[PDB]
């Protein structure tokens, strides 16, 4: 079980997360610098994000030792993943907020039906709280229940690049990234932030309390920015290489609005059409829950 | 104390985009016989056809 770390399943140090700096992996804090800033004449502004129905979907239990987990952490950073969107996986996961059920979510991420001796897992209590908000996800796709898009990204951007005056206030000029590259970078960092185990991320973020919050969103406010950025890659349109002195450059071209695809179809990941359905719903779970 | 012959490759700059061919084109150069106008011309006609 492992119970529970009071200050986090992320301070356990089993599992932790680092991008790989090309021949010598480092930490997120570490590479966020190589990257700065440009102001262009565009503001966006801080807008109110709208309640979540409550209404997931009911539970089924088809035999299937469901990866929800791995599925999870596919679609948002994965390159060019596959069927993202069908409905099975989820409506089996639903079935763990429920009290007494034997059905263990395992620590590697795999989802059981009774139980095992020869894996640890989470106690029954900490995916409780965690199935309970993002097992909705699983519905996102309806015509009904569906979340925006072109409007949660007024976000990504104010943390990205958000000056401490501007998320201190509410509107924060358009912005344009650009920072050191290595050529196969982009592909190279997401290739990389898919194994971060990032269940062990989320369900400590329903789990932790009004102190153990406190210091956990003052730590973490790296691993959540690393994830941010490799996301808001695939949204932004124009990604234009300066070859300077002896160095070679990649500029992102806006951090903070959705061109609606590309990106750039070969120099980085790309964004199908079940993907903007898929990433948008989740945003607007964790940025609530959040903050 | 007297001189000597060596070549400069146009490093004194640092500014890219510009000086892309580097020493080893003037070498091959100062190898063949000097080439008329008539001759020019031959040899532009024939690697051309």
């Amino acid at each position: 079980m492992l119970q529970q770390p009071t200050g986090g399943y992320t301070t356990l140090e089993q599992f932790a997360f680092t991008i790989r700096n090309d021949g010598t992996n480092a930490t997120p804090t570490q590479f966020l610098q190589l990257l700065s800033y440009e102001a262009t004449e565009n503001e966006l502004v801080k807008k109110t994000i709208p309640t979540p129905e409550t209404h997931l979907p009911s539970a089924r239990n088809v035999p299937g030792n469901v990866y929800i987990e791995d599925a999870i952490t596919q679609a948002l950073f994965g390159i060019s993943a596959q069927n993202v969107n069908a409905h099975g996986y989820f409506s089996r996961l639903s079935a763990l907020a429920l009290p007494n059920t034997s059905a263990r979510l395992g620590l590697d991420g795999v989802i059981y039906n009774s139980e095992t001796i020869n894996i640890p897992f989470y106690d029954p209590a900490a995916v409780a709280n965690f199935a309970a908000t993002y097992a909705k996800l699983g519905n996102a796709s309806t015509p009904r229940y569906r979340a925006d898009m072109i409007d949660i990204y007024a976000h990504v951007g104010l943390e990205l690049a958000g000056t401490d005056a501007e998320r201190a206030a509410g509107v924060m000029p358009v912005k344009r990234a650009k920072f050191d590259s290595w050529e196969g970078s982009l592909i190279s960092l997401s290739r990389d932030v898919v194994n971060w185990k990032i269940l062990a991320f989320l369900i400590d973020l329903c789990s932790l309390e009004g102190e153990a919050l406190r210091a956990f969103k003052t730590r973490n406010r790296d691993v959540f920015r690393m994830m941010l950025f490799i996301m808001s890659t695939a949204v932004a349109a124009n990604v234009v290489n300066r070859k300077v002195t002896k160095r070679v450059d990649r500029v992102l071209e806006y951090i903070g609005v959705n061109s609606m695809r590309t990106a750039g179809r070969t120099a980085t990941i790309t964004y199908d059409l079940s993907r903007h359905e898929f990433a948008a719903k989740f945003l607007q779970l964790t940025f609530t829950r959040w903050n | 104390r007297y001189h000597e012959s060596v070549l400069e490759i146009a490093d004194i700059f640092d500014q890219a985009d510009f000086i892309q061919t580097s020493d080893a084109v003037r070498q091959l150069r100062a190898l063949m016989p000097t080439l008329s106008t008539s001759q020019i011309r031959h040899a532009i006609e024939r690697i051309a056809q």
